[PDB]
This record gives structure tokens, sequence and C-alpha cells, in this order.
């Protein structure tokens, strides 16, 4: 009997939701490898996919393209599946810097930045949940394609305990150490064991407050319990328990013995090569560091930055396609790619940025060339890694549409909200025009979003608006992530009536109070004036019942054509729906947050 | 006995930024009390101070009552009506009265050896 | 205040009023009655290289009762340690045995109530 | 006069400087290090390893070894002055100080730890076949040969080697170190630092307790400090160092009240040709002696 998903939702699927759910479920069951949900903004995307996953019962990875979108998806899925493992898998990349070198200012940027406890904990919780139970959803950043140690090693190395087994205390306390646990009786934290004579408490790398407690009565384990850390409050009463490695780069002793020799060989070779071409400095650097790491590995089977030796530790051919989090999932797992039209290209770029960063490190002798084999996947390897996949977007990119059997449409919102109307106006006298429209919005207690092509035009416009007597805030292209929330919330409260920015696609800009979006330079060249970018921007006024879009241009580009036409279609279909059900569109109210 | 040179490292340091070394983080507010009272300015390079302004703060009022209110480390205010002693007799007194090898050594740092006058 | 905290740490084996009991066994002791609590740290077999384990358990037990430990033998009787010249039952100490400790021409050995004279008057 | 003023100015030192009018060119440097000839420590707890900071890192490797992980020892169980693992008998001294009344006091080894300074179980934890007592007993030379492994230990032991020592052990108590040896262990501390070329060193007779052949190496070190932009000041009587100096300032003709005034300043040769300077009166023939020794070698 399997542990299955139990979708908990106060509502039911509505709109064109049931048809989409039925379609994607039927697709996953028929055996389609690629599918694409073209969902308009305002419809329950997350909820629809939640229905799919709940109906199909597969271990699912869902990928987002930043910390924020991720976190939102985590929260949502944790609300929708409270009785199931909703997991958080990011890494360093979320807000940390990687190991790098700048051949100009001669500065080696260390990986130093301590492995943030919460994030690490969540990573281990995820990977462990992947092997422990079935009902697991894991939302992740792109980091889910980074270099990660083999799954089989992570598996077979586990300390598999059972009640009354023929084991010794010190043996166990040595096995915990082989797996990279530390004793810390004087400060019990995650990833730590504590001895008290015959009382052995272990803090799993995956847990928050729930720690394991094993003991002995001779050379045989008696009782194994789940204690609340620094409390002793008995919660569990397990008979079997498996303690997984505290690092995802731990290795067998024999394989380590061999790998070390191989590393010595590669070091000798690269050294000979460096000294051959007169790069003696680099040879010195490389020798120092490599020898240090080598000795730490000979001593305790690991060191800091052990990732850079992964390939050698895996005893795999040079240039081998690295194992990732994808491999930890079962074969028949399911992938969901949210905001695919940006997430997919971001995934694609991860290989080039990493290789460049590591190549400089190998050139100046900071690393062995094998460190290039500890890398994120290329897009092709990711393709091969896929069992089944469902892309999600309001504006699906080229790849998605190309590999999918058309699209599954979800355009009707649960509130009957329509895609906005679109006015395209000449550029001459655009500022005063927009000013008048803005005044009309202000009179109607409504908000306005304005996007310009360039920063200079943005600041000039902000100035031009302040002088008209309009409450306007400028969302700087690089402003503090916490101030973002402040200014937006203040727009919602009405401290500002308008908000000016270059990119309106950055999250948090879904505001029910916004009834007008102005797009200056709508006809100009740039990524933010593309078909898809234009539709996504148009989707910002769909949260209000009186939503309207004004594009300022002198010509009608192909992108503008396609965007306007699509919006027209969606709007027509939505009004057909509302007519057929007797729905009157009205703005979705939302409470405003604080600290 | 207390050396005048050790009490003030340089003869030209801002009294606002602890010119006198011994009275350095009650005392900083006592400084404020006596300064208020006598009209001694806070933002000061000690070098330019009149000799009497320095004589009052260093050697005492000589019996004259100085108003002195201060906020405890706790937060509550407690006004007093003391006859200010000075900064030097302060050091000599606190060093002399305590029978602790710690306090002594903390006050001896501002003292020096001077030949027996007898 | 105690039984919660050797339970907060996470011990299990104790010995109260001669009878040993399991922690989290809803243990309550009578206010106006005396109680003898001897926590049961580790329990071993004499074999080869048993040193480090003994060792560790001894450090644990000694750190538990302020450098005091009971080594209750099975078959024979009890054995007690404490380290430093002090009594296991009352605190009383003597530190170290030096010659001047037995001299009556030194405050290190002299009686208080007579100052090493041995004779009142 | 000089050091105390420079110190009260640059590091806000509290030492009352000697009677002087003023000192200029204070903007030409950031830090003044006086490498004293006073001892390192006043207890056997201090030693080269401790004073250099090597012993701090050397506990980290023991704390990170396999047995320590399974024994939960950290960078305190192997700590010299920490009850956790040290010999409770000697209280981590290793040597008991006996009371000699009219004779000077003598250090007699702790009969419980045999001078190993740690208890039995603490020295059961091994690192490459040697325990902490054993590694503390190792010679600085043998130490850096043993710790070619860790670069951070290595770069610190190397300072002790370049200094002139490297024959003395890591755990030789500071109370048993010669004044020159102590001064040199301090020279080891200041030896390897990222020099901005704006710091001044002051050494009081660093020759003391050295052979001429050692004076050579030491002068190599000091002149390396000068090479990197820094300034090295030295109070010396040893002519083999004075002649090497690029600038010498000769003081007071005779001592006592007959003196305390500049006799001659400038290059060694400029002072050698000053008849009123005893220094140059004894330096001039040494300048001419070794100058001929070089020309004798150069011609052959
Ligand atoms: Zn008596
Ligand atoms: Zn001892």
């Amino acid at each position: 009997v399997e542990g299955r998903f139990q979708l908990v939702s106060p509502y039911e699927p509505q709109g064109d939701q049931p048809q989409a759910i039925a379609k994607l479920v039927d697709g996953l069951r028929l055996g389609v490898k690629h599918q694409t949900l073209l969902g308009a903004t305002g419809t329950g995307k997350t909820f629809t996919i939640s229905n799919v996953i709940a109906q199909v019962n597969k271990p699912t990875l869902v990928i987002a393209h930043n910390k924020t979108l991720a976190g939102q998806l985590h929260s949502e899925l944790k609300e929708f599946f409270p009785h199931n493992a909703v997991e958080y898998f990011v890494s360093y990349y979320d807000y940390y810097q990687p190991e790098a070198y700048v051949p100009q200012t001669d500065t080696y940027i260390e990986k130093d930045a301590k492995i943030n406890d919460e994030i690490d904990k969540l990573r281990h919780s995820a990977t462990s949940a992947l092997f422990e139970r079935r009902d697991v959803i894991i939302v992740a950043s792109v980091s889910c394609i980074y270099g990660l140690g083999s799954p089989e090693e992570y598996r077979e190395l586990v300390v598999s305990l059972r009640v009354g087994m023929e084991i010794e205390r010190n043996a166990l306390l040595r096995r915990l150490v082989d797996i990279q646990y530390d004793r810390n009786d004087i400060d019990f934290r995650r990833g730590t064991f504590r001895v008290r004579g015959d009382v052995v408490e272990i803090f799993p790398a995956s847990r928050d407050e729930h720690c394991i407690r094993v003991e002995f009565f001779g050379d045989e384990i008696e009782r194994i319990r789940e204690v609340d850390a620094l409390t002793g409050e008995v919660l569990g009463e397990r008979e079997h328990v498996a303690i997984f490695p505290a690092s995802h780069f731990v290795t067998r002793e024999e394989k380590m013995r061999l790998a070390i020799q191989n590393i010595e060989q590669e070091l000798e070779e690269r050294l000979a090569e460096l000294r051959a071409q007169g790069k003696l400095l680099e040879a010195q650097r490389l020798e120092q560091r490599t020898r240090y790491d080598l000795e730490m590995m000979r001593e305790m089977g690991f060191c800091s930055g052990i990732e850079n030796y992964s390939r050698h530790l895996a005893l795999r051919p040079p240039g081998s396609t690295p194992y990732t989090l994808l491999d930890y999932f079962p074969d028949d797992f399911l992938i969901i790619v949210d905001e695919s039209h940006v997430t997919l290209p971001q995934l694609r770029g991860m290989y080039n940025g990493d290789r460049a960063r590591k190549q400089v490190l190998v050139d100046h002798g900071f690393r062995l060339p094998s460190a290039l084999d500890n890398r994120p996947l290329t897009f092709e390897e990711f393709e091969q890694k896929i069992n089944q996949i469902i892309y999600i977007s309001a504006t699906p990119g080229p790849y998605e549409l190309e590999h999918s059997p058309g699209v599954v449409e979800q355009i009707i919102r649960p509130t009957g909200l329509l895609d906005p109307t679109i006015d395209v106006r000449p550029t001459k006298g655009q500022i005063d025009d927009l000013i008048g429209e803005i005044h009309e919005r202000v009179e109607r207690n409504e908000r306005t979003l304005v996007t310009t092509l360039t920063k200079k035009m943005a600041e000039d416009l902000t100035d031009y608006l302040k002088e008209a007597g309009i409450k306007v805030a400028y969302l700087h292209s690089e402003i503090k992530t916490l101030e973002r929330i402040e200014i937006i919330r203040d727009l919602r409260l009405g401290k500002y009536d308008v908000l000016v920015g270059i990119n309106l696609l950055r999250e948090g800009l879904d505001i029910p109070e916004v009834s007008l979006v102005a797009i200056l330079d709508a006809d100009k060249e740039g990524f933010l004036r593309s078909e898809r970018s234009l539709i996504q921007t148009i989707g910002r006024a769909a949260r209000n019942a009186n939503g309207h879009v004004i594009m300022y241009a002198d010509t009608i580009t192909k992108s503008m054509e396609i965007a306007i036409q699509e919006t027209k279609r969606r709007r027509a279909i939505q009004e057909e729906y509302n007519r057929k059900h007797g729905i009157v569109p009205r703005t979705v109210k939302k409470e405003i947050r604080d600290v | 006995e207390v050396d005048l040179d050790l009490v003030i490292p340089n003869d030209e340091l801002t009294l606002k930024e602890h010119a006198i070394a011994p009275w350095e983080p009650y005392y900083p507010q006592l400084l404020e009390a006596v300064c208020r009272h006598y009209g001694i300015p806070m933002d000061v390079p000690v070098k330019d101070l009149p000799k009497e302004q320095l004589d009052k703060i260093l050697y005492g009022s000589g019996g004259e009552p100085i108003y002195f209110r201060y906020t405890n480390d706790f937060g509550q205010v407690r006004e007093q009506y003391i006859a200010f002693e000075g900064v030097i007799p302060n050091v000599e007194r606190r060093y002399r009265e305590t029978s602790s090898d710690y306090i002594r050594e903390q006050m001896e740092k501002y003292m020096a050896e001077q030949p027996c006058p007898t | 205040k105690t039984l919660e905290d050797i339970r907060k740490q996470g011990y299990v084996r104790v010995r109260i009023d001669r009878e040993m009991r399991e922690l989290t066994g809803d243990i309550e002791l009578e206010k106006n009655k005396k109680h003898s609590i001897d926590v049961v740290v580790d329990r071993i077999i004499i074999k080869d290289g048993i040193a480090a384990r003994l060792a560790d358990s001894l450090e644990t037990a000694l750190k538990l009762a302020d450098g005091k430990v009971v080594v209750d033998v099975i078959g024979e009787g009890e054995l007690l340690f404490s380290e430093k010249h002090a009594c296991p039952y009352c605190g009383f100490s003597i530190g170290e045995l030096e010659p001047r400790l037995f001299s009556f021409n030194s405050p290190f050995g002299a009686c208080p109530d007579c100052d090493g004279l041995g004779a009142k008057l | 006069v000089l050091y105390k003023a420079l110190a009260q100015k640059l590091h806000r030192a509290k030492a009352k400087p000697g009677e002087h009018r003023d000192i200029r060119g204070l903007e030409h440097l950031d830090k003044v290090i006086d490498i004293d000839q006073s001892p390192i420590g006043r207890t056997p707890r201090s030693n080269p390893a401790t004073y250099t900071g090597v012993f701090d890192d050397i506990r980290d490797v023991f704390a990170s070894t396999n047995e320590a992980k399974v024994r939960g020892y950290k960078k305190g169980r192997f700590s010299f002055n920490v009850k956790g693992g040290r010999c409770e008998a000697c209280h981590g001294d290793g040597i008991i100080k006996i009371e000699m009344h009219f004779l000077p006091d003598v250090y007699v080894p702790c009969e419980v730890c045999h001078g190993k300074r740690y208890n039995r179980e603490t020295l059961e934890v091994t690192y490459k076949g040697k325990n902490i007592a054993e590694v503390l007993d190792m010679t600085v030379e043998d130490a850096l040969d043993f710790f070619a492994s860790i670069p951070k230990i290595k770069r610190k032991l190397e300072t002790l080697y370049d200094v002139g020592l490297g024959y003395m052990k890591l755990g030789q108590p500071a109370t048993t170190l010669s004044g020159g040896e102590a001064q040199r262990v301090k020279l080891a501390a200041e030896l390897h630092r990222r020099s901005n070329g704006r710091t001044l060193y002051i050494l009081d007779e660093p020759t003391t307790g050295l052979h001429v052949d050692d004076i050579a190496r030491l002068l190599d070190v000091l002149h390396r400090l000068v090479d990197n932009g820094d300034t090295v000041l030295v109070i010396e009587h040893n002519l083999d160092v004075i002649k090497t100096a690029d600038y010498i300032i000769d003081l007071g003709p005779e001592g006592g009240d007959r003196g305390g005034q500049i006799v001659a300043v400038g290059t060694p040769e400029e002072v050698a040709e000053v008849k009123e300077s005893h220094t140059g009166r004894y330096l001039k023939p040494i300048l001419e002696r070794d100058r001929a020794r070089m020309q004798a070698r150069y011609e052959a």
C-alpha cells in the first residue's frame, strides 16, 4: 500500500480548469513525453497542476527560475498538500557566490560562505524524502541540475538500523563518522551526534526538531525513539531507522583509495604540463592546494570543496555527464517547469557560465582540469534525463511549442475576469495623454503601471509625473529585494498612484488595484517588446475588472500584432464563458501584508 | 601617586570624545555635570582651556556643591547634591580604599612612582 | 527541577531510593522524604581494548555529578572515585601532602586556635 | 623616546614617552613593531608553538581526525591549558616546579604524565603515527617536514626556520628560552606579513647568542624585510652587522654624562672617517679588511 497525495483545497476546479486537468492527466497516462499548459495569468495554474499530480501519484520535481517564485510555489504546494512531503531544494546559488578568479585584479573569490543551515537542511530533507516515501513534491531552482554525488553511494552507505541487531556502540559511532557526522554534546545541532555513555542521540541532516535516539543493553540495540531536541519529549517509537549521509559527496574506502591515486596522477600530469609551458607560479599554487586536499582525504576521507573531485571519487571517465538531483528521483518521475519561457533558457545558460568560471580557475592553477567535470548539465543531458514533462506558461517559448502536441488551453478565470482591452496611440504627446488617463484612474481610486524602454526615459518620466502632481514611485532596475515589497505594498495602499519601471515581468507586480498599464516604445527593438514579453506585460491589467492597456507606438510591429490578436481572442472566449454562465467580472480582493 | 601626564594621553584631545583616559566607559555624565556647572565647554582641545576650568575638573570644587543628575545603567534618574572631589583625588581615593588586586591594578595604570618627599 | 533535565538531555537509566527506574515513567518523589538518585550512564563487559569506552563513560558520569562517580561492581561491592584530595560524601579536602603540612613552625601546618603552640596558658 | 612616542601616536599606546620636543615624518609609516628581547611567556604554558599561533591550528587537525570524531574531542580536548584532556596532576604544566631556597628553582618532570603534558586517553588519538605530545616534542625542522601537508602550519613553521632556530622543539617552555631565542621567536611572528612598505621594526641586539655564520642568515632575513619597503632599526655593538647597515647613527663620545649627543651620522664609511667616533675608529679597519678579502677572492 502506497502513500498517496491528498489534495486539500477549499474550492473545486472551475472555468476551463476541469478540461485542462482531464487533458494533462490523460496525456500523462497515455504516455506523452512533452506537454504544454498555456495558462493565462489569473487562472489557478498551481492548482490545476496540483490536480494533475494528485491524480497521477508520481514523485514530482517542479522547477522555478528564482528564489521568490520557488518560495511561493513551496508555500502553495505545502498548503495544497499538508499531509505530503513538500520539499525545498535550492543551493548556494540562491544568494551566495561560487568559487571564482579574476585574472585582472588578481583576486581568488573563495567558496567560503558557510553552507547556510536552513538551505542545507532542506536539501537533505528533499533527497532523503526521495528515498523514504512516495508522496514527495520537490520545488527547486535551476540548481537541480548541479553536480551532485552518486545516488547508489548515497544509498548503500546508509546505516540501516533495526531493533535488536548484532551491533556495537563504538562501531556505530565510527560508522556515523564515516558518513560525515560530528560529535557535539556541548552544542546539539543538525548533523550532529551526542554520546552519553549508553545514550546515543543522532541529529539527521534532514530534520528540524525531530532527532533519533538509540541505545544498548549489551551488544544489541534495545529501543529507538524520536525525541524533540533539547527537550527529551518522546514523540516516536520506530523499530527500523535509516540514517543517511550528512553530505552528498561521501565515498567508499576502497573507491576512495583508488580515486586518490588517480588524483595524484592527474596532478602530476597537469603539473608537468604547467612547468613545461613556463607556468611555474600556477604549478606552485596547484601543488600546494591539491596536496593539502589530498592529505585531508587520505586522513578522513573528505575535505572542503570535495565537490571539485566528484568525478574522480565516482571513478568515472573524464568528461562524464555528472549525476544530479534528477537521478535521485525514481525512473517514472514527473517534471513541471513553471514560467517555462524563461526557466528553460536559464537552464540552458547554466553550463556556459559555470564552465567559464571554472576554466579560469584551471588556467591559473586553482583547480585540476577534472573540476570541469563537476558541473551543471548541458541542455541535452537534461533532455535525455526526462521521463515525462509539462511546461507551464502564459506565453510558451519556441522549444515548448515545438516538442509538444499543440497546447492545452486554460483561459477562463474563476472570477470571470477578462483579458484587458488594448489601445495603441501615437508617440507625439504621449506624456500628457498618459497623464490625463492617470488622472482619470486616480479619480476612480485605481492604480497604473508604466513601462519604458530605457532607464533615462523612466527617470525623466517620473520627474514629469511628480510635477503634474501625481503620486509616482520609481522601481529602480536594481533595488533592494525587501524594498520592492515595500514600494509595491505602498502602491496597493495608495501612497503611490502610479509605478514606473523598465521590467514589469519581475514578480510581485500582480496587483488587483492596477487597472491601467502603459507601454511606451511598444514598437522598439528589445527583449521586453517581444510577442511573449508583450503578452506577459498585458497580463498585468487582467487582475482588475476595468483593466486596460495603452501601448505608445508609431508603427505596428509583428510582436504587437500577435499580442493584441491573442489578447483579443482570449477576451472574446472569456466573455463567451461569462455570458454562458451569467458571470459578472469583479476584482479579486486581497489583504495587504506587513512585517 | 597619580601622574597628570597619564590621565591625559595628549594635551589636545576632544573632551567630548573622552580626553581624560581614566573616566572612560556614570563618570561621562559627571563630566557633563561639572562642565555644565562651571561653564566648561564640551567640544574642546584641552590645550586651549583656561587653567581654572582645568583646575576645577582635575582638583575639585573645594567644598562647593555641584548639581549632578544621572541615568543609571537601568534607566531610572537619580539626582544628587554632591561636593565634587575631582578626577585626581578620585583615582587616589578609589585606589587607596579597595583591597582588591584587580581594582588596584586598574587604577595603578594611571599612577607613577614619585620620590619620598620626607 | 532535576528529573526533567536529565530527561531534557535525554538520559533513560537512573537509580532512585535504591530502586532503579525508567525516565519518562512519570516519576514523582515525596517532598518530606529523602531520595537517593544515582544515574546509570554506561554498562560494560570486561574485554580487550575496552579503555576508550570506559574512559568516555567515566568522563560523562564525573561531569554529571561534579567529579563524583559510583562504580557498582556485580558480584562484589561498590567502588567510588572523585579525583583530587577530597571526600566523596562531605566535601572536606586536604589538597596535597607536603612536609610543611605537618610542621608547627609554619601556617601550612599550625593549629588555628593556638597558632602551632600546642600549649594554652 | 622614539618607540614610545611612535606607539602612543600610531597605536594609541599609553606608555609615557621620554622627554622630547617633537617627532616628524610620522605620516611615513603605519605601524612600529619593537621586537623585544624580553621572554615570550612567564609560565611553561607558553612556547614557540603557542606564541606563533601554530599550536592553535595544530589542535584543529587532531580535532578533525577519525578517532577524535568518534571520540568527540575538539580543539579543546587537545588544548594545553584545558581540563578536558591535560594531565590533571600537573594541571597541564607537564613540569612541576620544585622549591629551591637559596639555589634557583628547578623544574622536575610530572611523575604522572612523565612530562607528556596530557592524560593517557588524550594521547591515544593519533595523527600520521604520532600523538599531540609527540608532535609537541618535535623539532621545528622535523615539524615543517612533518607538516609539509598543511600549508597554513607550514608557512608559520617556515618563519621559525628562516629566523635562525629550527633546532628547538615546539613545546619547549618559554621560561627556558634564551633572551636572543625569545627575540627571535618574536622575529618569527613579525617575519611573514603582507608589508605595505610603511612599517618600522626595532630590534635590540638581535646578535645576542648567535654565531657569525648565524648573523649572516639573520641579516639575510632583515635585509629582506628592508627590501620589501619596510625600515629596520637596530641597536648593536656587533661590527659585522654595523658594517652591513646602509646608515648608522653613532651616539655619545664616552658614556655617562660624558655623552648623550650625536658623534656621527651617515653611511658606515662616512662614520668610519670620523676620528671622534670610537665606533668608526673600530669599524674603519674592518671595512678595509673585508674589502681586501673580497678583492682577493674576486681576482682569483
Ligand atoms: Zn593547638
Ligand atoms: Zn601532570
